[PDB]
């Protein structure tokens, strides 16, 4: 299930959860400019062992 | 047993701080210690007065119960539930003849509970590397005991075994129990885990060369445990990442990416950062170490820049008794690694453009432009120091650069005017400077720091300081030259005999040690198959152009200091006395005449010194080349 996450965030760029898997910190409103600084930013407590921050912080 | 509790933690403890990206390590369960998930292996009548025909069927049915480490019925198994220990007593009163034979068979049952309790009790989360194969390798001689004691199970369920055909049965199987027993005890007693039982696993082989039933034991125990290891090497191996998310392998890496990082000021990749370690190296690739080291050293300088590597071929290497797989792959991964660090480096970031913009001014190939900056910079120069400022020294040398025709190498803008903050004493005053100083700072890039060193960089300095003097005295005695076109006719061939030594030891290091050791350093760098070869090409070019030169002597030569001195103290004397004549014939040669006599002093003095030593020689028989001040001095 996470590397299906990272390969839809890969590809489309855009996922669905309403629980939370996954190293994206999801904000649910759409912005008016606002939206590239603060719709997505870094959760840290799902990033695996196998991954390392440097891949979390470039696919996001 | 209880010691094995303690090392365990501690090892966890060492991989937590080391990796910055380890997470949510586990703590071992209590409930595996308070009920039984390790240990699986822990009415009665007197045998000597029950009937014969019952006692041999009822001995022999209790001591098979009894060999597995439990008790049986009438034999029991005596309780310690621990060490490589268990004794077994049968009933004292069993008739003596049957009794003693009984106790001939106990030895593969107390080699064989021992044998389970090193599965039992090192089956945990954390030991070494070693040892975690080793379990599971020695638990397949355990499976292959079980069928010989699965034969016996069906022949115990038909109603017939006796002692006898039991005693001869377990004969060829006591000594593989003895062996495994064996090693059991000395890998728990040595506290060794990690490689240091991969030394031990590789001395008990040896040991045995009188039988080799338990040599073979060993050898198929050992080339189990090194297929981890060698495919942990393969991946540092072929490409410079590890691709283990542990740390076992012999090499490590320090972290040290915190304080070099787009600058080199340790050379961190060829000190100590990828480092060996001593107590993992197994004890046969003890000959291959530096190699193994050398090789993946080299991988990370090309595998991180964006340069993609991979393997070009990998076959399996296997521990064998005495013979070696390992040697052949660990020599073409050598050649391998060097080959695709030299190719990559000699193409992009040009190491060939770097040394000749090295050669082209700090041993002079261009004069052109010195003749140019020199005249332009020496007023500026000749101040004491701190009156020079450094922001106009570098103006006016991207004037004489780029007036000179030098304008065809890449860099040429990496030169800086600096000083030598504590001038003569780098070489091996403080208030004047552009008159025994002229150097630069020639930026190092960033794999090019680690092939030109900070003291690669210091020697050029040095040497280029040397060759300054001469390049002061040489114009400075052509522009009083142009005085003369009263005076002295002896005058004229001191002056001409100071010219003429100055230009001489010039040329002597033209056609003598530069260009020809650039010659040869032309075919070393291209013709070497590792790149601890090419440093040593480098620091060798540097140390024999060192030690040629005047550089190195074994008296230093304070009269070439003095010789220089009364030169520039000739010209300034000759230049206000021409001068303030025209613009006598008799003071004029008073001062000139002690002149030549201080210089003649000076140079009989040097020819001597230079005799002594020694090729190189060549300096002082171009000197006396004429057979005048052919050294009229002896020493020794």
């Amino acid at each position: 299930p996470v590397l299906s996450f990272l390969y839809r965030w890969i590809y489309d760029g855009e996922l669905e959860d309403t629980y939370h898997e996954f190293f994206v910190a999801s904000d649910p409103t759409v912005k008016t400019d606002r939206l590239w600084h603060d719709k997505y930013t870094l959760r840290k407590s799902m990033i695996p062992s196998f991954m390392t921050m440097d891949q979390s912080r470039k696919v996001l | 047993l209880q010691q094995s509790l303690e090392l365990k933690r501690k090892m966890l403890r060492d991989k937590q701080n080391k990796k910055n990206s380890g997470q949510h390590l586990p703590i071992f369960p209590a409930w595996v210690y308070e009920r039984p998930a390790l240990i699986g292996d822990f009415t009665a009548l007197p045998i000597g007065t029950l009937p014969l025909a019952s006692q041999e069927s009822a001995v022999v049915e209790d001591l098979l119960y009894v060999l597995v480490g439990v008790d049986g019925r009438y034999v029991s198994a005596q309780p310690l539930a621990g060490r490589q220990s268990r004794t077994f007593l049968v009933d004292p009163n069993l008739d003596l003849s049957i009794r003693e034979l009984v106790h001939r068979i106990l030895p593969v049952a107390a080699s064989y509970s021992a044998v389970t309790r090193f599965i039992e009790e090192k089956s945990s989360f954390e030991y070494g590397q070693v040892n975690h194969a080793l379990a599971a390798a020695m638990r397949t001689l355990v499976k292959e005991h079980l069928i010989l004691v699965s034969q016996l199970e069906q022949l115990h369920r038909q109603g017939l075994l006796s002692l006898q055909k039991l005693w001869f049965y377990i004969q060829p199987a006591m000594r593989t129990m003895d062996i495994l027993a064996s090693l059991a005890t000395s890998v728990d007693k040595g506290e060794c885990l990690g490689g240091s039982t991969l030394s031990l696993l590789h001395d008990r082989s040896f040991s045995y060369t009188g039988d080799s039933q338990a040599q073979e034991l060993c050898l198929y125990l050992t080339k189990a445990a090194s297929a981890p290891y060698f495919e942990v090497l393969e991946k540092w191996i072929y490409r410079g990442i590890i691709h283990d998310p542990y740390s076992e392998f012999m090499v490590e890496e320090h972290e040290l990416r915190k304080e070099r990082i787009q600058e080199d000021y340790n050379d961190k990749y060829w000190d100590q950062r990828y480092t060996i370690v001593q107590q993992q190296i197994p004890s046969f690739l003890q000959k291959m170490a530096d190699k193994i080291l050398s090789t993946g050293k080299y991988l990370n300088v090309v595998r991180e820049c964006g340069h993609d590597v991979t393997c070009p071929v990998a076959k399996e290497i296997i521990y064998t008794l005495k013979e070696r797989a390992y040697v052949e792959q660990i020599e073409k991964a050598f050649n391998y690694a060097s080959k695709v660090l030299l190719d990559f480096l000699m193409e992009e970031k040009e190491l060939v453009a770097h040394l000749r913009s090295i050669k082209r001014y700090f041993l002079m190939d261009q004069g052109d432009f010195f003749v140019h900056f020199m005249d332009l910079a020496e007023e500026e120069l000749r101040k004491p120091v701190e009156d020079i400022t450094p922001p106009r020294l570098e103006a006016l040398l991207e004037l004489a650069l780029r007036m000179s025709t030098a304008n065809t190498d890449p860099f040429k803008d990496d030169l800086k005017i600096d000083l030598m903050p504590h001038d003569l004493i780098t070489q091996l005053e403080l208030a004047l400077s552009g008159l025994e100083a002229f150097s630069f700072d020639y930026i190092v890039k960033w794999p090019l720091s680690l092939i030109i060193n900070r003291k690669a960089l210091t020697r050029y300095q040095m040497l280029f300081r040397h060759m300054f003097y001469c390049k002061h005295v040489e114009r400075q005695l052509c522009s009083v030259w142009i005085s003369n076109k009263q005076w002295f006719a002896g005058a004229f061939t001191l002056r001409q005999r100071m010219l003429n030594f100055v230009q001489n030891i010039q040329y002597y290091m033209m056609f003598e040690v530069m260009e020809p050791t650039w010659h040869i350093l032309e075919k070393n760098l291209k013709s070497a198959s590792n790149i601890d070869d090419v440093l040593g090409h480098h620091t060798g070019f540097l140390d024999t152009c060192l030690k040629d030169c005047m550089l190195t002597n074994p008296e230093l030569l304070k009269v070439f200091s003095k010789l220089m001195s009364v030169c520039v103290m000739f010209t300034n004397c000759m230049q206000k006395f021409t001068q303030s004549m025209k613009l006598l014939v008799s003071g004029f040669e008073a001062t000139i005449n002690k002149f030549d006599k201080n210089f003649s002093a000076h140079l009989l003095d040097l020819l001597a010194r230079l005799s002594i030593y020694s090729g190189m020689a060549s300096v002082i028989s171009r000197l006396d080349f004429n057979g005048f001040y052919t050294e009229r001095l002896e020493r020794l």
